[PDB]
DNA sequence: GGGAGTAATCCCCTTGGCGGTTAAAACGCGGGGGACAGCGCGTACGTGCGTTTAAGCGGTGCTAGAGCTGTCTACGACCAATTGAGCGGCCTCGGCACCGGGATTCTCCAGGG
DNA sequence: CCCTGGAGAATCCCGGTGCCGAGGCCGCTCAATTGGTCGTAGACAGCTCTAGCACCGCTTAAACGCACGTACGCGCTGTCCCCCGCGTTTTAACCGCCAAGGGGATTACTCCC
């Protein structure tokens, strides 16, 4: 199919069909059907690595959504590029002030 | 002992705990909590009691009420953090409406 | 979806066991008569032996209690179950107390047992245990949140 | 109903194969995929609106416009790899 | 990410040490006392409870 | 219903919010503002329930209202 | 001889209070952290200073990326079509769920020195 | 007073039991790129264009320091309000109870083949 020809894991034929149905502009270059798919796989792969190490931190083989929140909230860049989304099963990272605790 | 009991009662004893340490332990235990806290059934009761004003026969779904609960519950917590930081910025470790109004007028209510 | 979701249970075996009661009862209503005749003698014969354990128990077990305890003793020994039918007032609680005493004295096993009785009978069972076979260490259950 | 469940499982096995999943995480990752895609596409279209236009370069420059450079360099490299593989 | 990996590794080593020490404690406590089944002092405990 | 979020519920929400001491004249205004927010979101939800005059409200409607309200939410 | 609404059966499925509970919400207060009022202080800006000073002001000679045109070719729309990525019941077994077990240290009370 | 014992116990992690969960297996099933053309539009030269670069150099008005000098955030203090935790009390859903309809159909009846 399209994945073997492109040599990429995430399907791009369906993604390119969705982009064509989008019709965002008159000139839609079809030569890169997997560019957005490539960037999303890279982002999701680094997110998955962060979530995996977070889950292995607390002897949790299965990724609890709290681990996902911790993974997406422990990095300055990740919170900078999006910080206005409230994920299900919340809970901010632990914090304390120099005045509340001795 | 109110009545027949395992021998002599009153084992509870005067064991009052002073605040601060109790407050610290309860906030520490509450922070790790990640699931819903307020009762959902009164929430749906109130949201249906405040939906017929627009129109009746609107009907609802579990996904809907769940999403509104998630939206309201995950938004006021950041407000609580902002109010607490504005409070301990001044010499007021307790919360009063002054710093919450401060947070409202710095977070762009309009 | 509820009807289909519940329907994933089915029944596989005794639908064939019903066949011996269909038609003109086959040659199986007579077999049921013979089965009743056989089980009468089997129940009146097997393990009706008066082998009690009158130890650790306060008081005596009545004649009906004595004749009924052996049935439960056989059920335990023969690895069989049963349902006790009795008119209230004869003291099946005393039967249970005597059975527990028999298991405690005749055999070496005591074990943590479970009793499920209506809420207004918890204290009645407690004082029955206190009055008869008090050797057992009894635990109650009130105050679910803390106690 | 073409979802990304198979692709998500593939990327899971690629990154952390030993790690399992929840029953609602896949919805979160699918939302990440498609919402990032549509917002990036909308920014690209709004950027191309001014210039007269009636591909790889547009997507790459849209990525470099707003998305951080730390990720933008990797995005450009992987996009070049993908387009070269497609032309291969 | 490597800091998280080494933190996880040291957490695993501490968990393994706790496993070893608690398992040793449990094994020592298991073989120290086997007396609940004797059928002799049971009369004494029954009399005390009565 | 005015007393939906009751006093202990608001108290434990505040404790989850990391406050040392919570005074007894702070929950009224917080309740007022959250009721205003709830009225806004339900008004939007009923508006897009009549986008196709659908006779039911679902998660799509509320996520629409919240995503155009500026307070984006995730977990779905 | 043989099949389909009508009569009938199935098997819970409805219906609404209705007892009996165990989880929460709303009480009261001794003290007790928590907020608030007074007084000095000290330092560090507000200013009115004499003194340089750096963008303004006015005009210039172009010039280097910008505005801009054919145009023509690299390239964006193009519909057959087929087997493949994948999407859907299903069905198992251990990661997770929840609670007790006991050492370290967290922490506060009764002393020792 | 610092230090030691002495106990409730958080946390750790392990159990210990119950379950439901990712994905494979069977089924099939919808579209991506080949295969080509229609046109088209965006960069290759060509012309140009237009005010920006930097320049000229006084000239007030920012740079810019300093002594009077006092204003109030904060150091302490006293003065003193009501947050917070132990013991009680009043709602609240939920498991059932009860019994009269629920409803597609096919399998006696009778009308179709
Ligand atoms: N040995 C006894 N002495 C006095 N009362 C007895 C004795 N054995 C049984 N009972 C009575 O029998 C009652 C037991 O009731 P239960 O076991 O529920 O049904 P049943 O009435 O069939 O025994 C108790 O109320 C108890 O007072
Ligand atoms: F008749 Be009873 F209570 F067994």
């Amino acid at each position: 199919s399209r994945s073997a020809k492109a040599g990429l894991t995430f399907p791009v034929g369906r993604v390119h069909r969705l982009l064509r149905r989008g019709n965002y502009a008159q000139r839609i270059g079809s030569g890169a059907p997997v560019y957005l798919t490539a960037v999303l796989e890279y982002l999701a792969a680094e997110i998955l690595e962060l979530a995996g190490n977070a889950a292995r931190d607390n002897k949790k083989t299965r990724i609890i959504p709290r681990h996902l929140q911790l993974a997406i909230r422990n990095d300055d860049e990740l919170n900078k590029l999006l910080g206005n989304v409230t994920i299900a099963q919340g809970g901010v990272l632990p914090n304390i002030h120099q005045n509340l605790l001795p | 002992a109110r009545k027949s009991a395992p021998s002599t009662g009153g084992v509870k004893k005067p064991h009052r705990y002073k605040p601060g340490t109790v407050a610290l332990r309860e906030i520490r235990r509450f922070q790790k909590s990640t699931e819903l806290l307020i009762r959902k059934l009164p929430f749906q009761r109130l949201v249906r009691e405040i939906a017929q004003d627009f129109k009746t026969d609107l009907r609802f779904q579990s996904s809907a009420i769940g999403a509104l609960q998630e939206s309201v519950e995950a938004y006021l917590v950041s407000l609580f953090e902002d109010t607490n930081l504005a409070a301990i910025h001044a010499k007021r470790v307790t919360i009063m409406p002054k710093e919450i109004q401060l947070a409202r007028r710095l977070r762009g209510e309009r | 979806l509820e009807k289909d979701q519940v329907d994933n249970s089915a029944a596989t075996f005794e639908r064939a066991g019903d066949f011996v009661h269909t038609q003109n009862e086959n040659r199986d209503d007579i077999k049921d008569v013979e089965e009743d005749a056989e089980t009468k003698v089997q129940e009146e014969q097997l393990s009706v032996v008066d082998v009690p354990v009158p130890s650790l128990l306060r008081g005596n077990l009545r004649t009906y209690q004595k004749q009924g305890l052996n049935w439960l003793a056989s059920l335990y020994n023969n690895h069989t179950n049963g349902i006790l039918a009795d008119e209230m007032g004869l003291g099946k609680t005393i039967q249970t107390i005597s059975l527990l005493a028999y298991l405690a004295c005749e055999k070496e096993n005591w074990g943590p047992h479970l009793i499920v009785v209506p809420t207004s009978v918890l204290l009645n069972w407690e004082m029955e245990f206190k009055r008869f076979a008090p050797g057992f260490k009894v635990l109650t259950y009130y105050g679910s949140p803390q106690q | 109903k073409e979802t990304y469940s198979s692709y998500i499982y593939k990327v899971l096995k690629q990154t952390h194969p030993d790690t399992g999943i929840s029953q609602k995480s896949m919805s979160i990752l699918n939302s990440f995929v498609n919402d990032i895609f549509e917002r990036i596409a909308t920014e690209a279209s709004k950027l191309a609106a001014y210039n007269k236009k009636s591909s790889a370069r547009e997507i790459q420059t849209a990525v470099r416009l707003i998305l951080p450079g730390e990720l933008a360099k990797h995005a450009v490299s992987e996009g070049t790899r993908a387009v070269t593989k497609y032309s291969s | 990410m490597e800091n998280t990996m080494k933190v996880y590794e040291k957490l695993s080593k501490a968990e393994k040490k706790r496993k070893i020490i608690q398992e040793r404690i449990r094994k020592h406590k298991e073989q120290e006392s086997q007396h609940m089944l004797t059928q002799e002092e049971r009369l004494r405990i029954a009399k005390e409870t009565e | 219903n005015i007393q939906g979020i009751t006093k202990p519920a608001i108290r434990r929400l505040a404790r989850r919010g990391g406050v040392k001491r919570i005074s007894g004249l702070i929950y009224e205004e917080v309740r007022a503002v959250l009721k205003s927010f709830l009225e806004s979101v339900i008004r939007d939800s009923v508006t897009y329930t009549e986008h196709a005059k659908r006779k039911t409200v679902t998660s799509l409607d509320v996520v629409y209202a919240l995503k155009r309200q500026g307070r984006t939410l995730y977990g779905f």
